[PDB]
């Protein structure tokens, strides 16, 4: 069993002058995310939509408005620095919703409580002709 | 265009388009009711053999014609 | 004289109703 | 010191504030222009850029078009800056008939560069756009016929 | 968003969940292969379609698949 | 900090081992090939050298002896130039009869009717005619006889073996140490006083002693073969008094301040000579004087080891505002880092020297009887604008790369680099809307005049005659060049150049030399579209290097390299996202630019330079001045320029230009070859190449190395370089025959 | 001196200098015997 | 603060930049005649149709009442018919 830590507002964000690689209307009114990490001391990290910034010391808050530039930053926070860090994502509701590390293991080491989605039990040139699932609403491959 | 240069490149620049767009006054009054994204790629190479065969077929009918039609013989 | 009629009525009127119709029913959502 | 700044002290908002964005001059002429005026009948507001536009428009059409140097009719190419106006109507028509619905209430924030809580610009509601394209109209049409009334004494008639 | 399936040839390298920049692999446990695990696509709506995951296996045939489907805002790499 | 030499002995051994195993540099290429890929990535590997290892000491060695190397190579080039024009070629008769003579310095063999070739040059020779320039420079250097020629290409082969051997001592025996590389500010003390200073003051010395004489002495009418040796000027002073007699009192005025009596040989008249057409010698001469004295004194600079002088990283820091934050502060580290930031800033300012030196050089003809070689000039023309092309699209590959491998603000910050970064959407954003309105206020202008032009509305057009857009600001600086010389130039005799000044139209030999240049409406349109041009290819290559790093499409692009196909189909699809790929499309945009350009200058020439001056003068150009009317108008470019011009070229067969009538379509066909590169991709051909590769298995001859189609990368290499050959060497095949056979 | 010879027979070297011995060949034979568009022994 | 759950409008910059908010400076009398004489172009479906058949008859009219002294194709040829290479 484990319990996904809850999104702390009013936590520090690293210190950036601004850039225009920013949030926009997506943020407003579809979605947007925000990954958060600890970090040991002030460093100068690469920003994954402009510049550099100032990570502070101690719990660090950041906002993003894509996925991929919340894990592409924690892989470089985990790399480069030895940092660990969640990320999560925001509805214009309010509502959060916790993404990675899922399990609060890291995807790529095997967890127990991980349930098999989409996986095929044969080898991947056993699939059907497209003939045979015509008229459905199937694929070769959702079976 | 549309057969030698390929989409990522486009993709990137509509990105820079649509942040120009929403941060210009007066104009940030009308939004786009479509996502503004780059052709696809096989869009792509259907637009380019497109314009391609348009041009082809229009530059030979009109050479063909001018050249005969102008002697008439 | 019918020419003067229809040249505009297909080219400029037709093309103007046309696309602003295609436009509401493209962009309608339900 | 520094000049640039980001946008209202966030710096993970896609802008940033400079003379041209974040101005005195430019934040007040802004504010005064009739599309800014968040809390004016939007009847007006088109009204407004109606008569400029329509007014601007009758110059280039008169002065370039190709009945331009037959003085006789070339000062009646106000029409095509009239027609214009039309096709413009129709662009701002089907524009508010597509984006808003009868229904559906404003899409313009209801907030303030300040954070306090704001009404939102009745612009982006249909009935608001309606009026706007009615007054950009209105406007329009007056504004070319305006234009085209004033004629002589002038360096480029 | 696009499909993403695994197929029982997967030797649980652990190679598809590394190049992932989605976070849309996992490594859950199985019998079938000598490390004791398998791959899965249990957040197929944060796929992006890039193919890094294809690029890195080591079986032949491929063990991971993405089919490309219907295109939406997460799957189009939409910023805006 | 005290700058003095240092190098290393014997880094590397001499031997013949890895020169037998292929891709030794690389760990991964040194295993030998698996597929035929391998043998590509060994040619494209080749001189990427902070990829082979990641010390800069060994990487800054390497450069070192790779510019021995290639200086060796100049040098041979610049020996087989001068040892043709002394074993093969007809220069003495050219020295005698310059405006008849076709300058020639390449025979072929008599061997499959190739000696047709041999045309008939002038002087008793059947030849190639060489539109290089070489006899221009070999007579205003002074040089008479075969035997100097001989000599030079003699001192130059050996200049190359010395080159060679430099080459490599620097890198197997003593070679030299980083900080030695990175002593700036000497070395750049050494590149303006040492290098540039003392060469102008070396060629002024020249000029003033063999150059000047010597071309008075042809000027005059003397026989070359009676023309007094060189080193006659340098024993007898007398000789050198009877020509300018300044030389009589003997230094004296120099050092006692009395140079107005040298006003004889080092003149400020400007113009043209109008016996050769070329610049005044004394007026080159005493130019020479000039630079040397001005480089010789800005090699002083920077500080070395007598504390005097300055140090650039002072001169860095100190510049930093309130827009730009501590900018400037960091740079000097950078630049003393990064050999692909030099590469990038050094490429930049050649490729537009280059350009430069092609703008001045045919509105001021150094040369003696160059003005009137139309081939010579257009072709050095060309070939300038070509290079300075090449050289700015290197520059903006080579400032990606860093981008890509050398950018770390957590080691070397820097500000300005920073702050661009975290605006390179706006900036972006604002160079796409200048491009997309220059482009509709230019071209838009051509498609609104063919329009106007094919539904019989003349007065409807843009044209001097009709709607009027006239270079007012450019007519009114070439006027303020015209009434400068006794104004705002009170010593200058005549205009800077002849396209200022009104009048004054030099001619030499029955052909122009120069006159002054109109401007109208025709030279507005194409102004504005080069204006265009280069603003789009600026785009192309500056949001190449601006996105490198980092995208909202792909975050994390560094990662994936600065060379790199795409990032898979998905987001959308992501082709060409690569800085490689924005500077592959570079090269196109670079070559519609420069082939406009290129062809503007060849039209304006022909239709409102060159020609025939009467007895009288009267002058009828090469087209009868068909360029204000003609080339508003892509018709009027299409018919009255290539239509008109190809002619020469598709008529060539069965003459000694038959050799670009074959290059002509040769062109075309490597041209046209690289569309099916452009337009296809790989995966296409390895599934052909399977069933071919079935093919050869069924007979027991398919070979180890397993063949594989080009790479995504690969093709799009092969494909923009088949599409600029073919394009240039066309264009190249055209001007050279239309211009040799209509001058 | 192996490993010099080993060079000699990469590839590009191999095939300049097989390819030069066939061109001068050819160009000996087109001199001896220009033109001709037929075997005209028989 | 800048991250506030409660409001994502302040959070995401969701603001109006150069709205003034203030009243009116358009004085009465001269906005009740724009809106009466401006009111029955409000409604955007019946501005729509109004817009589409006013502007097509009005270009109907000035089309089918054009004058030869204005355009050159209701003029016609006024030079006598050419001849073709071989035919009329
Ligand atoms: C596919 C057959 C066809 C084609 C290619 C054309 C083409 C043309 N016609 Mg024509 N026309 C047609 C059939 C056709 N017509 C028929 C069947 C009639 C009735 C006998 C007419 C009566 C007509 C008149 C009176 C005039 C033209 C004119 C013209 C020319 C100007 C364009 C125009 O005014 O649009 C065509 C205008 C129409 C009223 C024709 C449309 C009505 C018929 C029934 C077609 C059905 C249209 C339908 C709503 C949509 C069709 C679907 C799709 C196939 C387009 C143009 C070259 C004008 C001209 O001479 O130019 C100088 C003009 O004065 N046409
Ligand atoms: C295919 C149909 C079509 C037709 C019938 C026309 C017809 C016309 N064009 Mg046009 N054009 C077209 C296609 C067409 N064009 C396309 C596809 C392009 C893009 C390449 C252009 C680009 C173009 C340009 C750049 C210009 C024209 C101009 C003209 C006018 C020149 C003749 C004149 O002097 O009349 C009379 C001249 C007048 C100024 C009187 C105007 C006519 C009244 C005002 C029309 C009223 C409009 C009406 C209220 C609403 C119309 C829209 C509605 C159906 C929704 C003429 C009426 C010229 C022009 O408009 O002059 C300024 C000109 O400048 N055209
Ligand atoms: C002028 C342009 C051009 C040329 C020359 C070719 C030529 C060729 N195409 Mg291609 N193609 C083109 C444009 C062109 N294509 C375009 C624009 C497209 C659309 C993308 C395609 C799409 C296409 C496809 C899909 C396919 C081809 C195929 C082929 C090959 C057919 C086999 C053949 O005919 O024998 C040879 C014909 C030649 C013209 C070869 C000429 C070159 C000779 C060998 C020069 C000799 C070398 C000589 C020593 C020079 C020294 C060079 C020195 C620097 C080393 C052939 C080499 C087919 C193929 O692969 O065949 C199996 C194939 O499937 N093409
Ligand atoms: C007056 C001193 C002097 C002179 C004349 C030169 C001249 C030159 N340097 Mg150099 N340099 C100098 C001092 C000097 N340097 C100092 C103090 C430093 C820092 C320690 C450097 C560091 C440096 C680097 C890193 C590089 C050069 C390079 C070059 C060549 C540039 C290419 C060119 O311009 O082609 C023009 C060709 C000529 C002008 C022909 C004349 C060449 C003569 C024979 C060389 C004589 C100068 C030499 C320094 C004297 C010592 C040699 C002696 C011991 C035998 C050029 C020949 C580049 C290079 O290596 O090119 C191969 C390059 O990469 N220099
Ligand atoms: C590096 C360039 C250079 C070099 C190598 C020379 C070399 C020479 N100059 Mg010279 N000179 C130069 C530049 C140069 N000059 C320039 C730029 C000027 C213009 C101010 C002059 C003006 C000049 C004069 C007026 C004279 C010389 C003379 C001489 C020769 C006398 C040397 C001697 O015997 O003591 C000598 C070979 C003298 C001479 O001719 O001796 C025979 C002499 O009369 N020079
Ligand atoms: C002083 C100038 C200079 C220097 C020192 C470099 C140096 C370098 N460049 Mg660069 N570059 C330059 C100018 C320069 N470049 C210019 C002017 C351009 C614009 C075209 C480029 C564009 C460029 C790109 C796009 C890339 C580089 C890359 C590189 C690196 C690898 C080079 C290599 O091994 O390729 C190997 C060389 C070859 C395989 C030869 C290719 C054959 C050529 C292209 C065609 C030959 C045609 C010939 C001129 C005439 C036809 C003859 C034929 C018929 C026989 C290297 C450090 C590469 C890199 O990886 O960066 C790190 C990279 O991809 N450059
Ligand atoms: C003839 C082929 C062609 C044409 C027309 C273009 C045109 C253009 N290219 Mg392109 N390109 C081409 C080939 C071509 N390219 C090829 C082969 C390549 C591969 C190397 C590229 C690679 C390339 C890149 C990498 C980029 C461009 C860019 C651009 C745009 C520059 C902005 C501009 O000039 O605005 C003006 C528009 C024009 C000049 C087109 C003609 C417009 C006419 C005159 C106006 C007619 C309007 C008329 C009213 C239409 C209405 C009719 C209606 C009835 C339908 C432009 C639209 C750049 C860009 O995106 O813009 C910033 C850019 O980044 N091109
Ligand atoms: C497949 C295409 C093709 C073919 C079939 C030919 C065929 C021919 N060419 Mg040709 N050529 C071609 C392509 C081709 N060419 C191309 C692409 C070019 C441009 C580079 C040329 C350029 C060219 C030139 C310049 C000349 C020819 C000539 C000839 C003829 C000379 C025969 C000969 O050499 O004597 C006999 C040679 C032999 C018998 C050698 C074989 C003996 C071997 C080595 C040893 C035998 C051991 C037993 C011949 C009929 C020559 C000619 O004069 O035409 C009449 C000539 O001058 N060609
Ligand atoms: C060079 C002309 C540009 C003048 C910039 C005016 C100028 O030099 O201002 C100077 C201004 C102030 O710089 P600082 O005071 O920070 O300088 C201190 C240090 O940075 C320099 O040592 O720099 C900027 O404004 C930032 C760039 C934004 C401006 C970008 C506008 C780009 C548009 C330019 C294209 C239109 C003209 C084209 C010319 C043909
Ligand atoms: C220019 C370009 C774009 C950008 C092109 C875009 C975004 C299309 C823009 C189209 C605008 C809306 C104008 C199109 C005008 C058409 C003539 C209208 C036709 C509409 C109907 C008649 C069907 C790509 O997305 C691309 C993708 C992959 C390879 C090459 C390219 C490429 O070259
Ligand atoms: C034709 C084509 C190929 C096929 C091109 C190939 C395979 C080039 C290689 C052909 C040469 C001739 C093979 C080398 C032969 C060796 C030199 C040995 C020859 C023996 C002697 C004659 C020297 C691609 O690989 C490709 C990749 C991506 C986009 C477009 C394309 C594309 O258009």
């Amino acid at each position: 069993g484990f319990t996904p830590p809850e999104l702390d507002p009013n936590t520090p964000s690293p210190i950036f002058g601004g850039s225009t690689g920013g949030l926009l209307r997506k943020a407003q009114v579809e979605e947007f995310y925000v990954i958060t990490w600890e970090s040991p001391k002030e460093q100068i990290f690469e920003m994954p939509t402009g510049g550099a910034a100032i990570m502070r010391e101690g719990p660090n808050l950041l906002k993003l408005a894509r996925k991929e530039q919340c894990l592409a930053l924690g892989t470089r926070l985990r790399s480069k620095y030895k940092i660990k860090y969640q990320f999560y994502r925001v509805f214009p509701s309010g509502e959060v919703q916790y993404l990675h590390p899922k399990d609060g293991v890291y995807p790529e080491k095997v967890n127990p409580g991980r349930q098999g989605v989409g996986v095929n039990f044969r080898s991947i040139g056993k699939n059907v002709s497209p003939i045979e699932v015509k008229f459905t609403g199937k694929q070769p491959y959702d079976l | 265009m549309f057969l030698i240069s390929w989409r990522g490149y486009w993709q990137e620049l509509i990105e820079t388009l649509a942040w120009a767009h929403e941060r210009t006054p007066l104009a940030n009054l009308i939004r786009w009711r479509d996502k503004p994204v780059a052709l696809s790629i096989v869009q792509a190479r259907l637009v380019g053999l497109v314009h391609f065969s348009v041009g082809y077929i229009f530059t030979y009918a009109a050479f063909l014609i001018a050249s005969t039609s102008g002697k008439f013989g | 004289n019918l020419p003067s009629l229809f040249v505009p009525l297909v080219g400029l009127l037709f093309p103007a109703v046309a696309m602003a119709s295609l436009f509401l029913h493209v962009e309608k959502r339900l | 010191y520094q000049v640039v700044q980001p946008i209202n002290g966030d710096p993970f908002i896609g802008s940033l504030e400079t003379p041209v964005t974040s101005s005195p001059l430019v934040a007040w002429y802004l504010s005064n222009l009739p599309g800014y005026r968040t809390a004016v009948n939007p009847l007006l507001r088109g009204i407004e850029v109606g008569l400029a536009h329509g007014f601007l428009l009758v110059g280039p059409f008169v002065k370039a078009g190709p009945l331009r140097n037959t003085e006789i009719a070339g000062q009646a190419g106000s029409l095509a800056a009239g027609g214009l106006v039309v096709i413009l109507s129709i662009c701002l028509t089907i524009y508010g008939i597509s984006s808003f619905n009868e229904g559906d209430p404003s899409t313009a924030p209801s907030l303030t560069l300040t954070g306090r809580k704001k009404q939102p610009d009745q612009l982006q509601t249909a009935d608001g756009w309606a009026k706007f394209t009615g007054g950009f109209f209105f406007g329009g049409i007056s504004g070319v016929i305006w234009a085209f009334f004033l004629l002589y004494v002038l360096d480029l008639p | 968003s696009h499909s993403v399936k695994i197929y029982d040839t997967c030797i649980g390298c652990t190679q598809c969940v590394r190049a992932c920049p989605t976070d849309v692999l996992e490594m859950i446990p199985w019998g079938g292969c000598k490390a004791k695990q398998i791959a899965s696509a249990p957040r197929t709506e944060d796929c992006v379609g890039c193919k890094r995951c294809e690029s890195a296996c080591p079986t032949d045939f491929l063990s991971v698949r993405v089919y490309l489907w219907h295109e939406t805002t997460r799957s189009m790499g939409l910023a805006y | 900090p005290e700058v003095k030499i240092l190098v290393d002995r014997d880094p590397i051994k001499t031997s013949f081992e890895q020169w037998a195993k292929p891709g030794h540099f690389s760990r991964t290429i040194a295993k030998g090939p698996d597929t035929t890929t391998w043998i590509w990535n060994l040619h494209a590997d080749a001189h990427d050298f902070d990829s082979h290892t990641s010390d800069l000491e060994e990487i800054s060695r390497k450069v070192f002896s790779a510019h021995f190397g290639q200086l060796s190579i100049i040098f041979l080039w610049l020996s087989g130039m001068y040892f043709h024009g002394a074993r093969f070629s007809n220069y003495e008769a050219w020295l005698n009869d310059p405006t008849h003579i076709r300058p020639s310095a390449q025979v072929v063999w008599p061997i499959v009717g190739q000696e047709i070739l041999n045309g008939d040059v002038g002087g008793g020779f059947r030849g190639i005619q060489i539109t290089s320039g070489f006899f221009q420079i070999w007579r205003a250097s002074g040089i008479t006889s075969e035997l100097q020629l001989y000599c030079t290409a003699i001192g130059a082969l050996v200049f190359a073996a010395l080159m060679l051997f430099a080459g490599w001592f620097h890198y197997h025996k003593a070679a030299p140490k980083l900080v030695w590389f990175q002593d700036v500010e000497s070395m750049l003390n050494h590149h303006l006083a040492g290098l540039l200073g003392l060469g102008s003051l070396s060629w002024a010395g020249h000029q003033v002693h063999v150059s000047l004489p010597i071309n008075q002495f042809l000027n005059a009418g003397v026989d070359p073969k009676e023309i007094p040796l060189p080193h006659e000027f340098i024993l007898n002073r007398d000789l050198l008094a009877q020509l300018y007699p300044s030389f009589a009192e003997g230094a004296t005025p120099f050092f006692t301040l009395n140079w107005s009596k040298y006003a004889d040989f080092l003149t400020f008249r400007g113009g043209l000579d109008p016996l050769t057409g070329g610049l005044w010698l004394t007026d080159i001469a005493h130019h020479h004087l000039a630079i040397a004295i001005l480089f010789l004194i800005a090699g002083h600079m920077y500080r070395t080891n007598w504390g005097i002088g300055h140090g650039i990283k002072d001169i860095l820091e100190a510049h930093k505002g309130p827009f730009t934050g501590q900018g400037h502060k960091g740079l000097y580290e950078i630049l003393t880092t990064s050999w692909h930031a030099q590469l990038s800033i050094n490429l930049a300012m050649l490729g537009s020297l280059t350009i430069i030196v092609a703008h001045h050089m045919y509105a001021m003809p150094p040369y003696p009887y160059l003005a009137t070689d139309y081939g010579t000039q257009l072709s050095l023309f060309t070939h300038h604008m070509w290079i300075g092309g090449f050289l700015i699209v290197g520059a903006a590959a080579h400032a990606a790369i860093f981008m890509v491998r050398d950018y770390d603000p957590t080691t070397r910050y820097n500000d300005l680099l920073d702050r661009v970064l975290r605006h390179r959407d706006a900036i972006i954003s604002h160079l796409n809307w200048v491009c997309i309105f220059l482009g509709f206020h230019s071209f838009g202008l051509y498609i609104h005049n063919d329009t106007m032009s094919a539904l019989g509305r003349p007065q409807d057009m843009f044209s001097d005659t009709a709607i009027q857009l006239q270079p007012v600001f450019a007519q009114w600086i070439q006027n303020t060049h015209a009434l400068a010389p006794g104004t705002t130039a009170p010593g200058a005799t005549t205009s800077t150049s002849l396209t200022w000044g009104g009048g004054d139209l030099v001619s030499v030999g029955g052909k122009v030399a120069l006159l002054p240049i109109p401007l109208g409406t025709a030279d507005f349109l194409v102004h504005h579209i080069h204006a265009f041009t280069i603003h789009v290819t600026v785009l192309i290559l500056l949001k190449g290097v601006l996105f490198a790093r980092s995208s909202r499409l792909i975050p994390d692009k560094a990662n994936l390299g600065f060379r790199f196909p795409c990032d898979g189909p998905g987001r959308g699809g992501t082709c060409q996202v690569s800085a490689w790929d924005h500077v592959f499309l570079g090269l196109f945009w670079m070559y519609n630019a420069i082939s406009v350009v290129i062809f503007h200058f060849s039209w304006k020439m022909q239709s409102d330079v060159w020609g025939s001056i009467n007895d009288q003068g009267v002058v009828t150009h090469i087209t009868g001045g068909n360029f204000a009317q003609s080339s508003i108008t892509i018709n009027g470019w299409l018919r009255d320029f290539l239509w008109a011009q190809a002619s020469q070229v598709i008529q060539s067969y069965g003459s000694s230009l038959s050799a670009y009538g074959l290059f002509f379509l040769g062109a075309h066909f490597v041209w046209a070859f690289s569309l099916m590169f452009l337009f296809s991709g790989r995966g296409y051909w390895q599934e052909l190449i399977e069933s071919i590769v079935w093919a050869h298995n069924k007979l027991k001859v398919a070979p180890a190395t397993q063949p594989r189609a080009l790479s995504i990368v690969q093709g799009r290499a092969v494909g923009v370089t088949h599409y600029l050959l073919g394009g240039i060497a066309t264009t190249w095949a055209f001007f050279l025959a239309r211009i040799i056979a209509v001058g | 001196m192996r490993d010099l010879k080993t060079y000699l027979s990469v590839a590009p070297v191999a095939s300049t200098l097989w390819f030069a011995a066939l061109a001068g060949l050819l160009i000996e034979i087109n001199r001896f015997f220009p033109d001709a568009l037929t075997f005209p022994f028989f | 603060v800048y991250f506030d759950l409660e409001d994502l409008g302040n959070t995401t910059g969701q603001w109006d930049l150069y709205g003034s908010d203030a009243p009116s400076p358009y004085n009465s009398l001269q906005s009740k005649f724009f809106e009466t004489f401006a009111a029955p172009f409000t409604k955007r479906g019946l501005l729509l149709k109004f817009l589409i058949l006013g502007g097509g008859s009005t270009l109907a009219y000035f089309s089918a009442t054009a004058s030869g002294d204005i355009l050159p194709i209701k003029k016609g040829p006024q030079l006598p018919p050419q001849l073709g290479p071989r035919l009329g």
